[PDB]
């Protein structure tokens, strides 16, 4: 393998602001018959399969945006983005195409930087149907906050609880730039209905102090 | 116009076979070399099969090598990847491109699962609301992936947030869908998600209220 290394894995840029993204290749990518630096980059957003960017190392792909640049040769290689617009966010990989096999470097995951955002919180006990079934969800949803960055904790009549929630995030939001985190506590419906007070604690950049929101079960 | 389009990928049990197939338009098909390039859930890309045009040259990743095979038929305009010995880790979106010193034109995916796990489709459970409140739906206990969920057949979009799906400990995924709306719109706007899971044929409607 020629083993291809991106630099940062992850990069947050403002809006109009310039976005660098380095790959490095652990061996030379010149081709010495034709003369060209057979490196690649590619923009894949989620769902999606990658597009073409950039190939020969410098050549825009048609239809690619003048913002977007390839420069370097030999190992060092550079993408520049410049004037950053929120349909770029999205992830950047480098290949190598100068000698099979065909190499990725491993992605660099390009955000918005955006002003700090708190969250706002709300939490869902288990429905009736649900419960019926023999198993217990209860769901604390952060809306629309930045940066990603939070603490989120579950307290069972004011014990902190371990090992039995899981949480999920979405990608930054195409209209205000934030992200939204869902955590979900599951209790089987035995253990659920032997406590009273059930709390999810937010621990985030743009709240002064830990927000709780909590209900009691039956009420 | 120019399309790639790849078929074949399932649930397949670990050390099974399958055939993928990639139908191609728009373009010379026999002119160019092609390729099989996958991405396992939450990884990056990685490319594991080559066919050039005119002499055919084949090459393989190491991953694959013994175990999957690259042809075409020109006079189908097709590609295809022959997967046997399948393991767990072979779990990916599968992509054809096509190339010519570089990736410059790809198919859509296809989706290939390999698990002994059993499908299952999932349970929908509404998340209820209590000057912003918040609402969805709860889609549990499903395998494997994906689950689509809309909002009033696809007319409500904005304030929606459809989380990642997460592999719970009992080998089964689970996501949330929900949405934030006025306090007031609860009284006069009707809240249903459409969930949808297509490798168990599953499709459910649920209603929310409060």
């Amino acid at each position: 393998d020629i083993v291809m290394t991106q630099s940062p894995d992850s990069l947050a840029v403002s809006l109009g602001e310039r976005a660098t993204i380095n790959c490095k290749s652990s061996q030379s990518l010149l081709n010495r018959g034709n003369q060209k630096n057979y490196l690649t980059w590619f923009q894949q957003k989620p769902g999606q399969p990658p597009k073409l960017l950039i190939y020969w190392a410098s050549t825009r792909e048609s239809g690619v945006p003048d913002r977007f640049s390839g420069s370097g040769s030999g190992t060092d290689f550079t993408l520049t983005i410049s004037s950053l617009q929120a349909e770029d966010v999205a992830v950047y990989y480098c290949q190598n195409d100068y000698t099979y096999p065909l190499t990725f470097g491993q992605g660099t995951k390009l955000e918005i930087k955006r002003t700090v955002a708190a969250p706002s919180v709300f939490i869902f006990p288990p429905s009736d149907e649900q419960l019926k079934s023999g198993t217990a969800s209860v769901v604390c949803l952060l809306n629309n906050f930045y940066p990603r960055e939070a603490k989120v904790q579950w307290k069972v009549d004011n014990a902190l609880q371990s090992g039995n929630s899981q949480e999920s995030v979405t990608e930054q939001d195409s209209k205000d730039s934030t992200y939204s985190l869902s955590s979900t506590l599951t209790l089987s419906k035995a253990d659920y209905e032997k406590h009273k007070v059930y709390a999810c604690e937010v621990t985030h950049q743009g709240l002064s102090s830990p927000v709780t929101k909590s209900f009691n079960r039956g009420e | 116009e120019v399309q790639l389009v790849e078929s074949g990928g399932g649930l397949v049990k670990p050390g099974g076979s399958l055939r993928l197939s990639c139908a191609a338009s728009g373009f010379t098909f026999s002119d160019y070399g092609m390729n099989w390039v996958r991405q396992a859930p939450g990884k990056g890309l990685e490319w594991i099969a080559y066919i050039s045009s005119g002499r055919g040259n084949i090459y393989y990743a190491d991953t694959v090598k013994g175990r999957f095979t690259i042809s075409r038929d020109n006079a189908k305009n097709s590609l295809y990847l022959q997967m046997n010995s399948l393991r767990a880790e072979d779990t990916a979106v599968y992509y054809c491109a096509r190339s010519w010193g570089y990736f410059d034109v790809w198919g859509q995916g296809t989706t290939v699962t390999v698990s002994s796990a059993s499908t299952k489709g999932p349970s929908v459970f509404p998340l209820a609301p209590s000057g912003t409140a918040a609402l969805g739906c709860l889609v549990k206990d499903y395998f494997p992936e994906p689950v689509t969920v809309s909002w009033n057949s696809g007319a409500l979009t904005s304030g929606v947030h459809t989380f990642p799906a997460v592999l719970q400990s009992s080998g089964l995924y689970s996501l949330s869908s929900v949405v934030t709306v006025p306090s007031s719109s609860l009284g006069t706007q009707t809240y249903i998600c459409n969930v949808n899971h297509k490798p168990s044929n599953t499709k459910v409607d649920k209603k929310v209220e409060p």
